[PDB]
């Protein structure tokens, strides 16, 4: 109608609850193989200014 | 294709908020280019 909303694709719940899960998340590659980002992007924990 | 791909390869994004218990965690990440050694990739 006159109203409008957004549309969002998001990982479900515990999919990311923590660093370990996010590490095990996947994305594609040039060679056509799913690769966990933990194999490429180093995931750590640090505090930072609010 | 080179210029398109290398101009596409440079970017960053925020991860909103991850909740562990009552603790909110701003998910931050950066692959942002800094030195010229990272330019080679």
């Amino acid at each position: 109608e006159d109203r409008s909303y957004n549309v969002v694709a998001r990982f479900i719940g515990s999919s990311r609850n923590d660093p370990e899960a996010i590490g095990n998340l996947t994305l594609t590659a040039a060679n056509g193989a799913h690769v966990a980002l933990a194999q490429v992007a180093h995931i750590r924990l640090a505090e930072g200014e609010t | 294709q080179i210029t398109q791909a290398i101009s596409e390869n440079n970017a960053n994004a925020g991860g909103s908020i991850l909740n562990r218990g009552e603790q909110g965690l701003v998910v931050r990440g950066v692959g942002l280019i800094r030195n010229l050694d990272d330019l080679g990739n």
